[PDB]
């Protein structure tokens, strides 16, 4: 105490920032990683105030500029997700130790550190460690030496808010957040059909138009990013989203889309001349089934246990059958209108929701057609209940798997939505309790899907207070093996399930399995088949009494 | 919402006892005791877990 320097001495913030940045300049005829980041920093920080933003992305467009520029590319991307909490630097050197030690893949790589959620007491000494010391140090083993020539890039989700500000940091936002500063749009994604096709029939739908006229001519029609971005946030209903749900909002549309022009209802509308008017309703139902499916929304449970809504809300859903042409009507029922139109009530009590929505020649077109329109699934029987199912769900030649499951009414809605859901391509998390039956509901459709092969098709995975994520990756990888095995030898799809994945710290692992489609850095097959589903416990506090 | 909880608890009972002789009645003595024990499970400030 006596050896005390009363003073504290400090820095101003752009002359730390300066310093860095200027000493973070990779030269010029070097053939560094740092030539497509800005003007050769080598060195970045993405972060954003909320997640779902476009961090993962923005350094896949990087990725890629790299294998544009620099011809014979064979660049490799090194991803070392950090999961943990009380963070431990030999994970991340050892991640990186078999990689940099055989002097052939001295050619410029890009490396992007992935630092999650729930890492909250070992941050700052990482990053001083690895972006300014540039040492990775094992006590009893090897070191590790940052070169200036391989691009780094560490997420961070946000204290920090002063300690983040030092490093070269590229930040990023939601669109509301870019509409009104500032294009927005991925430019492979718009020139994808996926946000390509719903933008083709929403431009015809906003102002108003017929849509008999045949559309997806295979090439982009003459759009903007920035007016595709305002018809996408006008049509999606929640007033902040991020990156996640309007992404989520296309690709369902797009199903829905591409199972109404798999049908020959606009080839029966052709031929019969008069049936139009079908497609606006057809888009108005699908915008009102989308916000029903992909649009959500104590003081520190707030974000979590402050459920907006519940199974006990109106779900009204439609289903298009590929291998068979006629529809179906789940969730609702259509009464007349003393406006010469016909509304849309749930069962049980009276709402009034969705007005004038469409005519009555489209009403004579499927009475003649004979669509099944407002029945009550309260007095069906089995065998027909059964067969509405294997008309909505595509299976063929149905077999009654369990006759011990009673179907109610929620048991299908919980169906159809769960197979839809992995069908179009969200992430499947399940918010319920420990009484709700879940595993059994997962089974019956498993038993459903595979109908009367023994081949194993539901694998159940649990998730306990001490499971490593080590396991979690084996099991998600032989999870992919048998799916690999059972589509080539059976060609039927399998269920990965995840029951009370919530109590761990891996919980951000569980994130990585389904909602990015990427393994330990390795990216999951499309076209393998595989669906994960995932169930959480609910966030709720015990009475007074209890603790008491 | 409990209205098919008396069904739910009725058939564990009737396929994990295995009464094939048992009681072709008393089953259902069984099942809504189990029931009216959820209910007084229910009608109480908080549960267990
Ligand atoms: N600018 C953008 N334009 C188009 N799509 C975008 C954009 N930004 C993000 N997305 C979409 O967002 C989805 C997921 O975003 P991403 O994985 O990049 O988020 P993130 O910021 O890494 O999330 P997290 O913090 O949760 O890990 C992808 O389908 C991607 O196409
Ligand atoms: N349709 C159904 N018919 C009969 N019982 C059902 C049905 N759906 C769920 N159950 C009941 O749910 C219980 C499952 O308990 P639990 O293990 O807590 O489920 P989960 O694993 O889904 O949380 C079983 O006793 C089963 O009888
Ligand atoms: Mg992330």
């Amino acid at each position: 105490s006596q050896y005390k320097v009363p003073l504290v001495p400090q820095a101003p913030l752009p002359n730390i920032q300066a310093y860095l940045q200027s000493h973070y300049q990779v030269p010029k005829r070097l053939l560094s990683a740092a030539t497509v980041f800005r003007d050769g920093l080598c060195v970045g920080i993405v972060t954003s105030e909320r997640a779902g933003v476009g961090k993962s992305l923005y350094v896949n467009t990087l990725h890629t500029k790299l294998k544009a520029k620099l011809r014979d590319e064979t660049v490799p991307l090194k991803i070392i997700r950090l999961t943990e909490p009380h963070l431990d630097e030999n994970q991340v050197l050892s991640a990186l130790l078999p990689f940099l030690k055989e002097k052939y893949q001295k050619m410029p790589v890009i490396f992007h550190i992935d630092i999650s959620t729930s890492v909250q007491t070992g941050i700052p000494i990482f990053l001083f460690k690895l972006l300014i010391l540039q040492y990775l140090m094992d006590i009893n083993g090897k070191i590790w030496r940052r070169s200036p020539g391989h691009l780094y890039l560490v997420e961070i989700p946000q204290p920090l808010f002063k300690f983040l500000d030092l490093f070269p940091k590229v930040t990023c936002r939601p669109p509301k957040e870019v509409i009104d500063m500032e294009p927005a749009m991925d430019p492979v994604e718009f020139c994808s059909e996926a946000f390509q096709r719903p933008y083709q029939y929403l431009k015809r739908f906003h102002q108003q138009q017929n849509l008999d006229t045949f559309q997806y001519e295979k090439g982009s029609v003459e759009g903007s990013p920035e007016e595709c971005l305002q018809h996408f946030l006008i049509y999606c209903g929640l007033i902040n989203p991020s990156w996640s749900e309007l992404r989520n909002f296309a690709w369902f549309l797009n199903c829905q889309l591409k199972d109404c022009e798999a049908s020959i209802f606009c080839k029966s509308a052709f031929t019969g001349d008069t049936l139009r008017g079908f497609k606006n309703f057809v888009v108005t139902f699908m915008i009102l089934m989308a916000r029903d499916f992909a649009t959500p929304t104590e003081e520190d449970l707030a974000p979590f246990s402050l459920r907006k809504r519940w199974e006990s809300e109106p779900h009204p859903y439609v289903f298009f059958n590929g291998d068979h042409m006629t529809m179906t009507f789940i969730g609702f029922h259509l009464e007349t209108n003393n406006n010469g139109y016909v509304d849309a009530i749930n069962p049980s009590n009276g709402k009034v929701i969705k007005k004038d929505v469409m005519t009555k020649e489209l009403f004579d077109g499927l009475r003649l057609q004979r669509v099944p329109f407002n029945i009550d699934f309260d007095n069906l029987p089995r065998y027909e209940k059964l067969e509405r199912l294997c008309l909505a769900l595509g299976i063929e030649w149905p077999i009654d798997p369990d006759e011990t499951y009673e179907l109610t009414t929620d048991n299908m809605l919980k169906i159809l939505a769960i197979e839809m859901r992995f069908r179009c391509g969200i992430p499947v998390i399940i918010m319920g309790e420990t009484g709700c039956g879940k595993t059994r509901l997962i089974k019956f459709l498993s038993d459903l899907k595979r109908g009367s092969v023994e081949a194993e098709t539901m694998k159940l995975v649990k998730v306990h207070g001490g499971t490593t994520p080590s396991m979690i990756y084996s099991k998600v990888k032989e999870a992919e093996r048998t799916a690999f095995s059972n589509k080539a030898q059976h060609k039927l799809d399998t269920i990965l399930f995840f029951d009370e994945a919530n109590t761990t710290e891996a919980v951000s692992c569980i994130k990585e399995i389904l909602c990015d489609r990427t393994v330990d850095g390795e990216h999951l097959h499309e076209d393998s088949g595989l669906h994960i589903i995932a169930a959480c416990n609910p966030y709720r506090k015990h009475s007074q009494e209890m603790i008491l | 919402n409990d209205s098919a909880e008396k069904l739910y608890i009725q058939q564990i009972v009737q396929r994990l006892v295995d009464s094939v002789s048992v009681n072709p009645s008393e089953t259902c003595v069984i099942a809504d005791v189990l029931s009216a024990s959820q209910m007084f499970m229910r009608k109480r400030e908080n549960e267990c877990g």
